RNA sequence: AUGUCGGCUCAUCACAUCCUGGGGCUGAAGUCGGUCCCAAGGGUAUGGCUGUUCGCCAUUUAAAGUGGUACGCGAGCUGGGUUUAGAACGUCGUGAGACAGUUCGGUCCCUAUCUGCCGUGGGCGUUGGAGAAUUGAAAGGGGCUGCUCCUAGUACGAGAGGACCGGAGUGGACGAACCUCUGGUGUUCGGGUUGUGUCGCCAGACGCAUUGCCCGGUAGCUAAGUUCGGGAUCGAUAACCGCUGAAAGCAUCUAAGCGGGAAGCGAGCCUUGAGAUGAGUUCUCCCUGAUACUUUAAGUAUCCUAAAGGGUUGUCGUAGACUACGACGUUGAUAGGCAGGGUGUGUAAGCGUUGUGAGGCGUUGAGCUAACCUGUACUAAUUGCCCGUGAGGCUUAACC
RNA sequence: AUUCCUUGUCGGGUAAGUUCCGACCUGCACGAAUGGCGUAAUGAUGGCCACGCUGUCUCCACCCGAGACUCAGUGAAAUU
RNA sequence: AGGUGGUCGGGUAGAGAAUACCAAGGCGCUUGAGAGAACUCGGGUGAAGGAACUAGGCAAAAUGGUACCGUAACUUCGGG
RNA sequence: AACCGACUAAUGUUGAAAAAUUAGCGGAUGACUUGUGGCUAGGGGUGAAAGGCCAAUCAAACCUGGAGAUAGCUGGUUCU
């Protein structure tokens, strides 16, 4: 449950560590990014010398969240802190080559399936 | 209800291992990769159970990969094949929450020790 | 917040049309024979024909 | 289209084998014995009346008992009229079971919606808030607006308001059926039905299928 | 144009002597 | 909108509520009969029946609990030493309201509580 | 004494249409566009800056329409700007002061009578009365839309690219019902703990300190949770396209005649609905007494009767401001209690044991446990009183 | 606290800054005791930024009380 | 529910005449009783987010003690 | 802290109150604050200066008198 001025953790080698959500993509008036929903982010603080700067404006996938992901026998998954993986604004294919902590199987689909290859672990 | 109730008692695991909250378990889950249908492992501290019969849960926390990771699980869904009882936890309260603040030696629970 | 014009007592009238008073629902105990708000013990300490005050 | 008239008995979970829970309400259909048939020769139009359930014979009034009596049916808890549309002949005494749906996929439920009481604009009709703070007097689950100065000079009628909230005829539509139980006459019938539970719900085949 | 005016005194009920 | 919900609010905060409902129990252990206002004996009936059903079963225990519900050694022994004995068969109904008109003052609804079988 | 800018809240209408729908022309290959015609059903950004409206910018969206409504809306809110009194800068003036310049600061009242509107009752009526079930004249609600896949890398195109038509899926926003789940709340449940006071003391409790603080949490309510909705279809149409066809030997969609044709229109879906005084329909139930009197009526009076049923009273409710509505009222589970269970809390007290002691351990998952579940007449639900009558005018027709 | 044109221009800060900070000087209309320019400390002073913090807001939900509602007693008001 | 000079000031805790709970002593504030709607007032909690609110973080939330450690620019050498 | 004050907000605005309450806020050995009594008086006083204050009144107090000021203005002006 992410929205505008959300921050959100760095879960790829990308070089940000600390990104904002600027808007929920998808629809007009869309409250929210949940896990697997795309939104655009600024870089708010990076690593030295990585592939995006502070400011950079891109997009970003969100991998985990505390609100977390239902499951259909009625469980829940909640992460402890929010993150997401940056994708290139136009290709939105992840600008990293590495991902942190787990995620969720709610990335498994074409659009994300590297996201998914390149997680240490898929809950 | 005893409608409900006798619809719901139907629907029971019949053979759940007694656990409790602070115990170490590893909850084995079915998982569906595609067409293949295989067992995931999710190992941690129970936090919370609910004790609502058919409606019963129960939390497990885990640190994985450097993150907290908290799922409720239903206890009598099909989706947990198995629960093992690694630890048995000495706790003196029925929700651990104060440990989603803690971590490492702080977030170490004493062993009940019979 | 307030008229434009006072009221007649026509109107006036019509609005107290809702205004007039019930009477209490009273039965008569057996034993006592004085009268009592239903459901309730009477001056002298019956109800439903025992006292019970 | 021909129905059933249910008690709603509560909701649960029906967890099937792949591991996904199903939130069902669960519908006590007694058995509905038909009390009265309408025709268009009698009435102008098709019905079958319905009754349900049982009423204590002390509460059954001369005019309720000499109807059912006509029908040769025991008093029920009330009557529901059901519309027959397809030329389908019922007689009076015809009991229908939840074995009607045996076939049906999807059915609409209709009963009376809970009640809220007097409840203002902003739960009523989702009224947005005024401010919390910043200066805002008194006025914060105020409805704001009520229309237009002088043109129209008046307030527009249907204007929402706060009001009544609640105990209402609500249906909902297509609610797939999970469940069929004959032997304990019940429908699982997927999701939320209107009401709480003890509510006379009537369960029809879906008009949108 | 709008001119704007000045239609009320300019301390205000409940004070307005 | 209280839908399903118990207990009445009485126009008092909790503290108070827990407050009266003490004395209120004192007294009718005491005196045995008690002229209050009707939803007042109403709420009152569950606050003295439970004590009863404490006091049919004597230890320090139940004793103890009396006395934290009640704060009064009189009302705690009358409890387990008559009420209890008295009560032993009976199965709940160990109070009985008779509605008896209003109070002069303020024409409030009044009724009688009194214990059930009292030997006056 | 008709409050004046902007915002907020809440809107309502127009159509000169922003999107979505239907079309003609295109300098329309396709994909896109342009332009015009039809169309007002629904929909129609959040932020940065500024008091701003606006605008610029960032990032969205199918789209971010243009207007009217006292430049809609201050007895609905705000009061940043304008609008007083203070003070200062620039500037003008010898000066007091001034500026359509700037700057800092600077009290926004009203318990709603009437109309209106949202709700919710009471009265009477609807022609004997009563209990039900209904018909539908009428009205209201709803009406949005993205992306993906298939069709198909097909049609089209040198290529790059890349469809119509049709079908399937999954969202956004909006709405609804609901509480099984996930959670919130949970001063009515359980516990820990600080200070203090008290209960003679110890032990154990209780009061008070924001529920003292802290940790959990039942029921209910509830959204972030769950589930469902928008339609299809029929009919009539708009622009538009025709068929046949003269006037006008041809031609011509039109004059006669017959078609296609829109998110729009009438139905279709949901809700209300016979105060629809045009007061409807159906089913069932109840009342088949005397008399006198008159200026003889649909008359009056007395007596006898007091029905079906309605109320008042009572126990109450997932119903409720009051009402109303609904359940129950002993031929009884309506409420409370009580039993058993569940749930929650988390191993009571006492006693024993261990330790110098704080404390640990056993008894013990103990004790306590609200609004829950199943039961249970233990307590409380009194046919007492009212009200409602006594076969229901007249005319005409047809039937007997 | 002065600049009209004007949101001057450049730089910083922000995804985006009519405000803020630095700077430029075509100062409409600064300027030296109506003091000029600095200035540590101080300020319920003006502007701006950041962290923390949050029901301020997305977008409200629930709960505790006092009113509101009902009964009984008392009993105004502007207005007309 | 305002204002009004002086005197006296117990216990536990506490630096204290603060504060909490009490003593001596004094009071329950001259309408009550119900109910548990909207909305208003005064409070409590809040998923995810965290100033996106707004003229403006207004209001709330937050911080909060003692001892020790440690503490920058700048400075009028005191400070800060 | 007392005491003196009055920066913000909310309430209140036919108030509990003709300026308060609640939560916060400033000063708190001094150009402090307070009691009692004195003195200054209306074109006069007094003013760390707001045209502030001088008895809920102030760009000239209040009372009485001149006085029925004056009012080219407004209202009103009575039977057939």
């Amino acid at each position: 449950m992410i929205q505008m001025q959300s921050m959100l953790d760095a879960a790829d080698n990308s070089g940000a560590r600390s990104v904002m959500c600027i808007k929920v993509l998808g629809g007009s008036h869309r409250r929210y990014a949940h896990i697997g929903d795309v939104i655009k982010v600024t870089v708010k603080e990076a690593i030295p010398r990585g592939k995006v700067k502070k400011g950079d404006v891109l997009k970003a996938v969100v991998v985990r969240t505390r609100k977390g992901v239902r499951r259909p026998d009625g469980s829940v998954i909640r992460f402890d802190r929010n993150a997401c993986v940056l994708l290139n604004d136009n290709t939105e294919q992840p600008i990293g080559t590495r991902i942190f902590g787990p995620v969720t199987r709610e990335l498994r689909g074409d659009k994300f399936m590297k996201i998914v290859s390149l997680a240490p672990e898929v809950l | 209800s005893n409608i409900i109730k006798a619809l719901e008692e139907e629907q029971m695991k019949s053979d759940l291992p007694k656990f409790a909250p602070g115990d170490t378990v590893v909850v084995q889950v079915k998982v569906k990769e595609g067409d293949r249908e295989r067992l995931q492992a999710f190992e941690g501290v129970v936090i919370a159970i609910r004790n609502r019969g058919l409606h019963s849960a129960f939390t497990v926390r885990k640190i994985s990969n450097g993150e907290g990771v908290e799922r409720t699980f239903q206890t009598h869904s099909p989706i947990v094949d198995s629960i093992e009882v690694k630890r048995r936890g000495a706790v003196r309260r029925a929700k651990l929450y104060y440990l989603r603040e803690r971590s490492g030696k702080s977030a170490r629970i004493k062993e009940k020790l019979a | 917040a307030v008229q434009k014009n006072r009221k007649t007592r026509s109107k006036r009238g019509m609005r107290r049309s809702h205004d007039a008073l019930t009477t209490a629902a009273l039965s008569v105990d057996a034993t006592s024979g004085e009268t009592h708000l239903r459901h309730n013990v009477t001056a002298e300490g019956y109800y439903r024909g025992k006292k019970v005050i | 289209m021909i129905g059933l008239i249910g008690r709603k008995v509560g909701m649960t979970r029906v967890f099937t084998e792949d591991g996904v829970s199903i939130p069902v309400t669960v519908v006590e259909v007694e058995a509905n014995r038909v009390s009265q048939v309408k025709t268009l020769e009698t009435d102008g139009y098709a019905a079958i009346q319905v009754t349900a359930g049982a009423k204590k014979a002390n509460r059954v009034n001369k005019a309720e008992a000499g109807h059912f009596a006509k029908a040769g049916v025991e008093a029920g808890r009330g009557l529901w009229e059901f519309r027959l549309e397809n030329g389908e002949e019922f007689e009076v005494g015809s009991e229908l079971t939840v074995e009607l749906f045996n076939e049906t996929k999807k059915v609409d439920v209709t009963g009376t919606s809970k009640g809220k009481g007097f409840q203002g604009a902003v739960k009523r009709w989702n009224f947005r808030t005024q401010d919390m703070t910043h200066g805002n007097s008194l006025s914060h689950r105020a409805p704001g607006s009520i229309g237009q100065c002088q043109t129209p000079g008046r307030v527009f009628k249907g204007k929402k308001m706060a009001g009544h909230m609640g105990a209402e005829r609500v249906t909902t539509q297509n609610l797939e059926i999970v469940r069929v139980d004959a032997e304990r006459n019940l429908l699982l019938i997927k999701g939320a039905v209107p009401g709480a539970t003890g509510g006379n719900v009537i369960v029809k085949p879906a008009v949108k299928a | 144009r709008f001119r704007p005016p000045i239609r009320r005194p300019p301390i205000r009920p409940p004070f307005y002597p | 909108m209280r839908h399903r919900k118990s207990g009445r609010q009485l126009n008092r905060n909790s503290s108070h509520r827990k407050a009266m409902f003490s004395n209120m129990a004192s007294s009718l252990v005491r005196h045995e009969v008690i002229k209050t206002t009707l939803p007042k004996a109403k709420e009152l009936r569950r606050v003295v029946e439970p004590l009863i059903t404490l006091a049919k079963t004597d230890s320090v225990a139940n004793r103890r609990l009396a006395f934290a519900r009640t704060r009064d050694n009189e009302v705690v022994a009358k409890l387990f030493n008559e009420l209890g004995p008295r009560f032993a068969a009976r199965q709940g109904g160990y109070t009985r309201i008779l509605k008896a008109g209003f109070r002069a003052g303020d024409k409030a609804p009044m009724a009688y509580i009194e214990l059930v079988d009292r030997p006056a």
